[PDB]
């Protein structure tokens, strides 16, 4: 996160660290269930010679706050039992950018570790509300990680808007959140985590999935996030959530 | 061909994960780290660092 402050312990219980054999942090994800992480496709494809898309290689990190005290009290380890990446998600494109992760054993739940709340597919979060983005990405692109967790607040765009940013390459999958001013962002480290919202009595729901960016926090260059109510359905499908 | 798997800049693309990779300078004949995205990347991309060395070794800006 480019531009955010420190998280405040447990202040977003939802938010996972994904770890990749011998790698270290690649990718956030959210709680969704007892047994279930939603993520982003992306992280989870084979390259170099190494099998991201092969459950065995990850250890999720729940309850987690500074990437240096990975034993603390109240974090939870967890292998994974099963990756699914979304059918039509294109490598290319980034289109259909969003994976499921099954817990190899379920999440305990705790003060630091809860589920965050799916919206309906009928659901708007409508452009112009604040929302949170939060992770351990870079605070500057090119730069480094955060050692602990990061929030910033940021807008939902106008679709039309985001589409005109990014001309040609913006579908209905995806959703322009940030500000045209840019300074604050999602960043490399950050992919797969949840945006999260605050909703009419508090509680908060997942808007989208940290994917993609034209650098981090540049002008006219906000993130690009999965939406999450259009696979409400699909999530179901699969989990039983 | 080393034009493109030691000699290309390092890539670090759109995608927003964190993924600890190396690439071969060869202003210094040495291989660094980088993070990549996870999309998109060029050749001079590398999971390890011996890796790197290997590919690129003996290898001169032309
Ligand atoms: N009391 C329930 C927990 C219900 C729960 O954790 N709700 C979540 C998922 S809808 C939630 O409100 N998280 C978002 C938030 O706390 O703002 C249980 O025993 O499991």
């Amino acid at each position: 996160v480019v531009g955010g402050t420190d998280a405040d312990e447990g202040e977003w219980p939802w938010q996972v660290s994904l770890h990749a054999l011998g790698q270290g942090h690649i990718c956030g994800a959210s709680l969704i269930s007892p047994n279930w992480l939603v993520s982003a496709a992306h992280c989870y494809i084979d390259d170099r010679g190494f099998r991201y898309s092969d459950p065995t290689q990850w250890t999720a990190f729940l309850g987690l706050h500074d990437q240096s005290q990975r034993s603390a009290p109240g974090v939870q380890e967890r292998r994974l039992k099963r990756i699914i990446s979304h059918p039509f998600f294109n490598d290319f494109t980034f289109d259909y950018d969003i994976a499921l992760l099954e817990l190899e054993k379920p999440a305990e739940y705790s003060s630091m570790v809860r589920p965050i709340c799916l919206p309906d597919a009928s659901h708007v979060f409508p452009a112009g509300k604040a929302i949170w983005v939060t992770g351990w990405g870079h605070t500057q692109y090119g730069g480094t990680g955060a050692l602990i967790l990061q929030k910033g607040e940021i807008r939902v765009i106008q679709q039309t808007t985001c589409e005109n940013l990014l001309p040609q390459q913006i579908t209905p999958r995806m959703m322009c959140v940030g500000f045209l001013s840019g300074g604050v962002d999602s960043c490399q480290g950050d992919s797969g985590g949840p945006l999260s919202s605050v909703e009419a009595d508090g509680r908060i729901f997942q808007a989208g999935v940290v994917s993609w960016g034209d650098g981090c926090a540049q002008r006219n260059k906000p993130g690009v996030y999965t939406r999450l109510p259009l696979f409400r359905d699909w999530i179901k499908e699969n989990t039983g959530v | 061909q080393t034009e493109d798997y030691c000699l290309a800049s390092n890539k670090v693309g759109r995608c927003r994960g964190s993924f600890p990779r190396w690439y071969y300078d060869p202003t210094e004949q040495i291989c660094k780290s980088f993070v990549y995205g996870g999309c998109l990347g060029n050749k001079n991309n590398y999971l390890r660092e011996e890796e790197c060395i290997l590919a690129c070794r003996g290898v001169q800006g032309p």
